């Protein structure tokens, strides 16, 4: 079982830049490899087959190389169109195997998130439910941590997070955090805090409200 | 464009 | 030419089976192998197996031997993949590939869930919290099935500063949330409504974000 080690796993780039991605097979694979790109919600698209042959219709700024266990994909000058996740596939032997891929990301200045917490709506409370939402908007890089606190103590479950893909205009990311509870459990506690930890700072950005205040 | 230098091993 | 076209999305029940198809066009079908690949958020890409239409030869990922069955039909140049005894673990996007060309994929959802209309709640800022030149409002679309669902603000008239997040399964059902940011003085003087439509259940729900208190 051939293991493909792809690297880097994450790529912080700028348009026009020259990009090199690497895949090392745990054994000789005799150039039987392909490089493909996949965009969010879209299907894979091959760029290279047999280590260095261009798929018809694929722009020449893409080129491949390597021969034994080491293969590289080079993008001579990155274009907006090139954003997405790149993967390598070895088909020299069954079972076919893939590299873990590398996310290509448009670099920009570090940006902390804009945080906003939202108590349950009155309609939901009427339904017997209680959802406390929190938005951590427009930050960079994509890596961010969120922790919930009720009456001072951390709350682990009832939490469900969702991320957006990098924004085409400002290059930031956003994520929504929802803490769900029953009305009865929600009305037995007062302060609900949302804490976002992000590279842009050591101390987290804290957002909270009190049930008794409203 | 590409030939069975893709697979061919009849799996 | 040269292309692979897959069949539509499937909504199957646990314990049941489903058979996916891959129509090949633009090339000699009996000359290339056709492989099937599975993709899930958690497990990434997984080669399921392949078949040679010319020789009926097949090869499977040990992990699928006994779960997936690959067949091919020369007269309609279509490769087939059947999966049996399905579980939520089999919910994924399935692709067929000639290794260079890839199908557009087939989404397979394994669920017992029934069509359910979404509850739509208005998300207003915490009482006060006006501190700032802007104000962020939200919309929570909870408990619906199945997808998709479309929501816009002020009937699409509000598109900038909007973040509609990908839905996720919450106790067998789908939940989604959207935030929109406008300048302070803009809201609440002017009204901001969340339009949510859910075709599957023929539901249309608009709701104004009214200040709390």
């Amino acid at each position: 079982d051939i293991k493909m080690t792809q690297s880097p796993s994450s790529m912080y780039t700028s348009l026009g830049e020259r990009v090199t991605i690497t895949c090392k097979a745990s054994q000789d694979i005799n150039s039987f490899l392909t490089w493909f790109l996949q965009k969010p919600g879209k299907s894979p698209k091959t760029l290279i087959y047999r280590a260095n042959r261009l798929m018809i219709g694929v722009p020449s700024r893409f080129s491949g190389s390597g021969s034994g266990q080491t293969y590289s994909l080079t993008i001579s000058s990155l274009e907006y169109e090139d954003m997405g996740i790149y993967y390598c596939l070895q088909y020299d032997d069954f079972p076919l195997t893939f590299g873990a891929g590398t996310k290509l990301d448009l670099k920009r200045a570090d940006a902390a998130p804009t945080v906003s917490i939202f108590p349950p709506s009155s309609e939901q409370l009427t339904s017997g439910g209680a959802s406390v939402v929190c938005f951590l908007n427009n930050f960079y890089p994509k890596e961010i941590n969120v922790k919930w606190k009720i009456d001072g103590s951390e709350r682990q479950n009832g939490v469900l997070d969702s991320w957006t893909e990098q924004d085409s205009k400002d290059s930031t990311y956003s994520m929504s955090s929802t803490l769900t509870l029953t009305k009865d459990e929600y009305e037995r506690h007062n302060s609900y805090t949302c804490e976002a930890t992000h590279k842009t700072s050591t101390s987290p950005i804290v957002k909270s409200f009190n049930r008794n205040e409203c | 464009d590409a030939t069975p230098e893709w697979l061919g091993a009849r799996l | 030419q040269d292309q692979l076209q897959q069949s539509g999305a499937e909504l199957v029940r646990p314990g049941a089976s489903v058979k996916l198809s891959c129509k090949a066009l633009g090339y000699i079908f009996t000359d290339y192998e056709i492989h099937w690949v599975k993709q899930t958020p958690v497990h990434g890409l997984e080669w399921i197996g392949g078949i040679h239409p010319g020789s009926s030869g097949t090869a499977y990922n040990q992990k699928f031997k006994g779960k997936a069955t690959l067949t091919a039909d020369k007269s309609s140049t279509t490769a087939f993949m059947e999966l049996s005894s399905l579980t939520s673990e089999d919910s994924a996007v399935y692709y067929c590939t000639r290794k260079d060309y890839w199908g557009q994929g087939t989404l397979v959802t394994v669920s017992a869930a029934k069509t359910t209309a979404p509850s739509v709640y208005p998300l207003v800022p915490v009482c006060g919290g006006t501190t700032g030149s802007s104000v962020t409002l939200g919309c929570l679309v909870k408990g619906y099935f199945p997808e998709p669902v479309t929501l816009t603000w002020n009937s699409g008239s509000l598109s900038s500063g909007v973040h509609t997040f990908p839905a996720l399964l919450q106790s067998g059902l789908y939940t989604l949330s959207s935030s929109v940011t406008v300048t302070s003085n803009t809201w609440p003087s002017q009204t901001i409504t969340c339009n949510v439509a859910h075709p599957a259940s023929s539901t249309k729900v608009d709701k104004k974000i009214e200040p709390r208190v």
